[PDB]
RNA sequence: CCGGGUGUUACAGCCCCGCCCCGGCAGCAGCAGCUCGCCGAAUCCCGGGGCCGAGGGAGCGAGACCUGUGUCGCCGCGCU
RNA sequence: CACGGCGCGUCGCGGCGCGCGCGAGCGAGCGCACGGGGUCGGCGGCGAUGUCGGCUACCCACCCGACCCGUCUUGAAACACGGACCAAGGAGU
RNA sequence: UAGUAGCUGGUUCCCUCCAAAGUUUCCCUCAGGAUAGCUGGCGCUCUCGCCCGCAGUUUUAUCCGGUAAAGCGAAUGAUUAGAGGUCUUGGGGCCGAAACGAUCUCAACCUAUUCUCAAACUUUAAAUGGGUAAGAAGCCCGGCUCGCUGGUGUGGAGCCGGGCGUGGAAUGCGAGUGCCUAGUGGGCCACUUUUGGUAAGCAGAACUGGCGCUGCGGGAUGAACCGAACGCCGGGUUAAGGCGCCCGAUGCCGACGCUCAUCAGACCCCAGAAAAGGUGUUGGUUGAUAUAGACAGCAGGAUGGUGGCCAUGGAAGUCGGAAUCCGCUAAGGAGUGUGUAACAACUCACCUGCCGAAUCAACUAGCCCUGAAAAUGGAUGGCGCUGGAGCGUCGGGCCCAUACCCGGCCGUCGCUGGCAGUCGGCAGAGCGAGAAAGAGAGUGG
RNA sequence: CCGUGGAGCAGAAGGGCAAAAGCUCGCUUGAUCUUGAUUUUCAGUACGAAUACAGACCGUGAAAGCGGGGCCUCACGAUC
RNA sequence: GUCUACGGCCAUACCACCCUGAACGCGCCCGAUCUCGUCUGAUCUCGGAAGCUAAGCAGGGUCGGGCCUGGUUAGUACUUGGAUGGGAGACCGCCUGGGAAUACCGGGUGCUGUAGGCUU
């Protein structure tokens, strides 16, 4: 059977980039975490302290504790048949804020200011993302020119 | 050259049994309320629709309805979902108790929703239970392969209204 | 393609949808012999996908119609030009008939190849049909049909509605 | 009569091409009941064959000045 | 033409729309029916020692179907095991 | 002493409803147990007749990866071949006392190239896929507490109070929660992916569906294939598959072709065949030559230097080694073959006479044929079939499943549906009707 | 002088590392005392291993800081 | 236009060679009493201001290497789902969707934050 290391199988997944080996960008560490944000787990190979189990990477949680270093975060695992949120520490090193949600808070302000703004001027404005509606008729113009035949090429051998 | 308005309605007939169905056609079956064979519903398109039908194509015929068949289809297989219960519409009360609040009043407010797919098409669709064709008189085609090579599943665009003339 | 029953011509003419690259994308045509505009509009996508950087998803059918014979009362020489699998490599090939119809000379191509080289209308790719002249025909198959006094009798007629006087005391005739 | 050759309207015809009101006239997806289509809010009428008939007190009007009746509700009509 | 009274008519844009009163939101009868599931206010024969009815059940014929049960087993008609037949007794207290 | 048995065998009435597992971890554990998982029963808390949630699904955003592919003129590791440079060294020689002084070279070396590779290589890098979000538990304000952090009522957190409902993607659907609990813990098969193995109806995995637990139509037969899942019936129509007879349906004046087998062929799984060949036949591709008269076929020529040089005992063209010339010519090869030791002789290439319009190849692909040998007599299911009842492409019509549609009947579940209003000379017969609520009781003008 | 690691980091291999995680010096004993939480196998139980903290005593450095064993992935043991 | 101090993103910023640098600045540079450290005041530390853009550094150049970004390769390779498709097989074709990577050919060669200067 196979072997129940912790890092069984990561040779690629901790490892670095090609040509971005070296010192850790000081920005990562030079962002703040509060609590309830959403973020991401991309474990780095850089540094060993407060490495996540090779089960969350590419996971996103919700940040419930911060620490001097490291950040306690809530993520969901599937176990067999269940799911448990269960919650674990990582250094900040191999933590990044998830861009899923910003776009969602930015819309939230932005149809938050349609729906404040003509409230008095009373029209209608829609706000949920419809889907995408089948096209519309609509007129091609040829331009005088008529379209050209094609044709399939006879077949005839390369290699 | 005038290019159609691409159709926002179409028809969705199921023409595959139960027996040996892939969990993710089945969850799409189910959500598009297609639980039994022979059995017809309507659709509006979208992007979510297309992918959803793309992914049950095997198993489905499906195509744009034309208003005699949506007439027909309302006026002879049409059933009400009343209270959870399967209630044959025999009167406009029926429906105007149930589509009242969306001025849906008659049969022909049905239709005409329906046809039109109206601000309440959704309301309407579901108020409509799942229409229980018959078996396609004259025979099908292939059932197991697509309508282009020959067979009856997949996409044909206006030719569902020759289908449903012998299904119903 | 299934060649089911005779086969139909269809004009059709495609085009990309505007992008902000270009607004205005050439449009394409082609000839597609097919049952009916369905399998017609699917057969155009296959080949201006072969041909150009074209999906179905990213394009667009501006027309498709049905284009009916010009002559269908004078009988005509057709030689179609083609391109087909085999079992073990493919095959151009250049093939005449005679019949009234640009469709009709396609479907007994499409006949004539499944009944002597078994290939199917998946494998067969139309490639070009033209009106020839009786001089520039060259298959003998055609030629000799092309004299002023064509002149020859129906040697054996063979008996058709066998069954109808299924018990009949005369043994029957086949010259007439 | 046939065969071979020449050739370009002759004692047959064929194809294309500017116009003559797209020349004019029917007609028209034609019961010249099969030359090739898709259909019906742009669709109605009549007829034939087969199987079945489950359910069983729906009410009407009469007005506390009457007490009848069992053809009644919705719908479409007709007559006064 | 699912149009139909008189008015005060701005309830009004120029009349149509569209409001306020008119014992004040009460006309009645008959009749036909593609109308909340069949009725006939339609008929015809054969009936006393040779005839009527009796699904099933007794015997027989025909067409179609049809391998012997119980058990262990992935798999039993099995060239796997128990079983000639019948009566009584016989095992989650 | 009815000793124990994780092991065999057996384990007694009906109907109704629900309905599995052969998988995880531990065990002197591997024919067994315990524990999760899968099941049933009993409920309970709410819900609708504006809104909550949920989803084996999609959409819009946003991250995650190192497989398929590809690459080696990129790293690592393999790997073929020639080019150009030098003394940076070695190896055969050479002139040199010697001299990087010099001649070739063979090499190793360097620089550009070049052929082919990787499960334990990789710059790149899919498709399918794995998370997260898509609002009321949200946004926007005002104010308090803090022993934490603090240049700073700084930051952060918790508290109160107040204002905002277009309930902020599609589709579908009532949901949540708690006890007790049996059986199971031998599995097998199939498309796709995949490891060992020459391979196997072998052994081992991943995903999904099946069989087991399951009947029905078709595949003649059949645990798994194709269709379709089932209460008892009538009518209609189909799926897959079929329609010469067995055997329901083509007893159509069905369409176009191909094929002759002295071993024909005849329908997923599937039950039998390859490389190589055919001047059998049918298509197709490419290249030639033919009225300056071909292809046959019938006839005449097919010469000198020279019996060319090296050769062998003998080679005159015909065993051997290079070349292959000229004048004569309508043409003749220092020769295509037969022949002798050598000749000789015959014959061919090539050109002429007659004949007078099409003729040669080389490939390629269909059907058929050779390749093709096993034992009881023998199996497209059989009979049989060749203007097919075979093969390929196709058209109408027709046949039938327990599937689908309509109807009847039985039962189960749901509506936690309705009925105490049988309110009668003491009475007045309703609460089916699109619109939350009185056929309300009475007092004045 | 060139030298992106082609070396070294105890060991297998893989990942990681250049004014360092490598080499050489200086000083030391965070390999110390203590309660909880979490991850890894998982039944989501132990052991083992590991991760963030918190409370004392310290080490080092000018200091920010770093350190409660070894750069990470393995080197270990219930009841009586 | 540009520099210095501290930076963010970390080659469009690197590497090789060549040309030009006004002012400030950054440097090279001059010494070892003190602080400090070496075999060596070379490095480090300290005290200065005679000279110089030689070098670093900055800007620019190269049919430059590399790097970054496009086209081609290419709807090719591969691939989700489907068939009572073909083939003895190996494998291949089609339907429904997604869709690469070399060679080869183009374009570009650092943006920018805070504080403080020079261009009087
Ligand atoms: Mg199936
Ligand atoms: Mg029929
Ligand atoms: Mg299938
Ligand atoms: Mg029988
Ligand atoms: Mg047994
Ligand atoms: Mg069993
Ligand atoms: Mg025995
Ligand atoms: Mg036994
Ligand atoms: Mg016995
Ligand atoms: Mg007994
Ligand atoms: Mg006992
Ligand atoms: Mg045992
Ligand atoms: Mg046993
Ligand atoms: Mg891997
Ligand atoms: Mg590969
Ligand atoms: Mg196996
Ligand atoms: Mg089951
Ligand atoms: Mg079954
Ligand atoms: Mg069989
Ligand atoms: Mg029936
Ligand atoms: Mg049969
Ligand atoms: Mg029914
Ligand atoms: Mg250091
Ligand atoms: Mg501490
Ligand atoms: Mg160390
Ligand atoms: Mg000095
Ligand atoms: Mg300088
Ligand atoms: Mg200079
Ligand atoms: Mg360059
Ligand atoms: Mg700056
Ligand atoms: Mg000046």
């Amino acid at each position: 059977t196979n072997t129940k290391g912790k890092r069984r199988g990561t040779r690629y997944m901790f490892s670095r980039p090609f040509r971005k080996h070296g010192v850790v960008p000081l920005a990562t560490y030079m962002r703040i975490y509060k609590k309830g944000d959403i973020v991401d787990i991309k474990g780095m190979g850089t540094v060993q302290k407060g490495m996540p189990h090779k089960c969350y990477h590419g996971k996103t949680g919700r940040v419930y504790n911060v620490t001097q270093h490291a950040v306690g975060i809530v993520v969901n695992k599937q176990v067999k048949g269940k799911i448990l949120a269960k919650r674990i520490n990582v250094r900040i090193e191999h933590i990044k804020h998830s861009k899923s949600r910003d776009s969602f808070l930015k819309r939230v302000k932005e149809n938050d200011q349609k729906k404040k703004e003509a409230k008095e001027k009373g029209t209608w404005v829609q706000l949920k993302r419809q889907p995408a509606p089948p096209r519309e008729a609509h007129f091609v113009r040829t331009n005088g020119k008529e379209p050209e035949l094609l044709e399939p090429i006879p077949y005839e051998f390369m290699a | 050259f005038y290019v159609p308005a691409e159709p926002k309605l179409a028809f969705v007939i199921r023409i595959r049994g139960i027996n040996g169905v892939s969990p993710k056609v089945r969850k799409v079956l189910q959500l598009l309320r297609l639980r039994q064979i022979f059995n017809g519903t309507f659709v509006k398109l979208n992007k979510a629709s297309i992918n959803m039908l793309r992914i049950v194509e095997p198993y489905i015929a499906w195509g744009y309805p034309n208003l005699k068949s949506v007439n027909e289809l309302i006026y002879k297989r049409g059933y009400g979902k009343i209270n959870k219960k399967r209630i044959a519409l025999t009167d406009n009360t029926l429906i105007a108790r149930s589509l009242g609040k969306y001025n849906i009043i008659c049969m022909e407010d049905l239709i005409h929703e329906i046809y039109t797919v109206g601000k309440h098409f959704k309301e309407a669709n579901n108020f409509l239970w799942p229409f229980k064709l018959s078996s396609p008189r004259g025979g099908m085609k292939k059932k197991t392969t697509h309508f282009v090579e020959g067979g009856d599943a997949g996409n044909r665009e206006d030719q569902i209204n020759r289908l449903i003339r012998r299904m119903n | 393609m299934k060649a089911s029953g005779t086969l139909r011509e269809y004009k059709v003419v495609g085009r990309c949808l505007p992008t902000p690259k270009c607004r205005t994308p050439p449009l394409y045509r082609m000839r597609i012999f097919a049952p009916n505009h369905v399998v017609a509009k699917s057969r155009f996508w296959y080949f201006v996908s072969q041909l150009k950087k074209m999906k179905k998803s990213s394009g667009e059918i501006v027309y498709c119609g049905q284009v009916f014979e010009k002559s269908p009362l004078r009988v005509k020489n057709f030689g179609i030009w083609l391109r087909y699998d085999s079992r073990s490599g493919t095959h151009n090939m250049y093939r005449e008939y005679r019949d009234l119809t640009t469709a009709g000379a396609v479907t007994q191509c499409y006949r004539d190849m499944g009944a002597r080289h078994r290939a199917r209308a998946h494998s067969i790719q139309i490639m070009k049909v033209e009106e020839i002249a009786a001089s520039k025909c060259r298959r003998p198959a055609v030629k000799q049909f092309h004299d002023s006094k064509i002149k020859f009798p129906l040697p054996h007629r063979v008996l058709r509605r066998q069954h109808k006087p299924r018990f009949t005391t005369k043994r029957p005739n086949t010259f007439f």
